[PDB]
């Protein structure tokens, strides 16, 4: 924990040169709902388009209740109504998603830690060895009673949601819940097992589309060694320490390794790929995979 | 610990 400066300049161009130097072998991405908004899944805290500005109609106490396990156990219907409203007709990962697929294909991706539940990382070609779905997934669902715990695929959970029938276990008639980690629930064991080992060896943190306002996910940025560069690609800055409360430091006089590239995640990953000589690879990959999905 | 806000 000695603060050395490994980037020759605190810019995207400097990150790029660093990524193609020998020091940079193991990349961890930390991603949130910002990387899937351009796919038609709204985020939470964007004013106007975010979910928190769009929950008046669910008769809830307050907005946050619809993502709390307690409230869900009492009343699962609002969440499942919300689920129907948000369920996209087509699952098409973004440029940002395929950028992380490129890191994998190039041997650079040590892990992607995602707060998203939309499965778009899997569809882009990230495999369980690449992925920590820190807040679970809609891909599988389980009977909640410590008894059945029987598993149902997304195909079955989707039908329940669209036919507006609350999912019950065929074997025990208990409620069937998407494998999502609600607020107040414990994160999967794989989250902790990976983070204890992944952050000993990481050479670059790539943080994309997340307000870094959910714990313990947001604490991941402080797990990297102090000389590990950290690039944020996001609409606005995030992860700086409150002036009253190892946060991000892009702007202070002591800034030495944090870089904030401000804009759309799709645009930031495009710009980074160009610097890397990957732009055509990335365009070809996105066009081919979107074409394949468009023809499903 | 548990998934929390703030
Ligand atoms: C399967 C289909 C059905 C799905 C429906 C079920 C959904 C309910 C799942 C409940 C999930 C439970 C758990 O609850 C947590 O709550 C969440 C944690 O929030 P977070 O990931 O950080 O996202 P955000 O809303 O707070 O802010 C996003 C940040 O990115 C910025 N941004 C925004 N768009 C762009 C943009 N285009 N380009 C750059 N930047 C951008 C923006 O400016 C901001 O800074 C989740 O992950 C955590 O899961
Ligand atoms: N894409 C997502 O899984 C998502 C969206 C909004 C809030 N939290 C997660």
């Amino acid at each position: 924990s000695q603060k050395e400066r490994l980037l020759d300049e605190l810019t995207l161009e400097g990150v790029a040169r660093y990524m193609q130097s020998e020091r940079c072998r193991r990349v961890i991405c930390l991603v949130g709902a910002g990387i899937s908004t351009s796919a038609g899944i709204p985020d939470f805290r964007s004013p106007s388009t975010g979910l928190y500005d769009n929950l008046e109609k669910y008769h809830l106490p307050y907005p946050e209740a619809i993502f709390e396990i307690s409230y869900f156990k009492k009343h699962p219907e609002p969440f499942f109504a919300l689920a129907k409203e948000l369920y996209p007709g087509q699952f098409k990962p973004t440029i940002c998603h395929y950028f992380m697929r490129l890191l994998k294909d190039k041997g650079l991706l040590l892990r992607c830690y995602t707060q998203n539940i939309d499965t778009l990382e899997r569809i882009a070609g990230l495999e369980q060895e690449d992925l920590v779905e820190a807040h679970g997934t809609f891909y599988t669902s389980h009977c909640v009673s410590a008894s059945c715990r029987h598993e149902y695929p997304l195909s079955w959970m989707k039908e329940k949601i669209f036919s507006e029938v609350t999912p019950k276990c065929e074997d025990c008639q208990s409620l069937v819940k998407p494998d999502i980690v609600f607020f107040g629930e414990s994160l999967p064991a794989r989250f902790f097992s990976c983070m204890q080992s992944d952050f000993l060896k990481v050479d670059l943190l790539l943080v994309m589309g997340t307000s870094l306002q959910v714990q313990p996910f947001a604490s991941l940025i402080s797990k990297a060694p102090l000389s590990t560069p950290r690039l944020l690609i996001n609409k606005e800055k995030a992860g700086q320490s409150d002036p009253f409360l190892g946060g991000m430091d892009f702007d202070s006089k002591k800034a030495y390794r944090d870089v904030a590239w401000l804009g759309e995640c799709d645009q930031g990953c495009l710009a980074l790929a160009e610097l890397l000589g990957w732009k055509k690879e990335l365009e070809d990959l996105v066009r081919r995979e979107h074409a394949s999905i468009d023809a499903q | 610990p548990r998934k929390q806000l703030a």
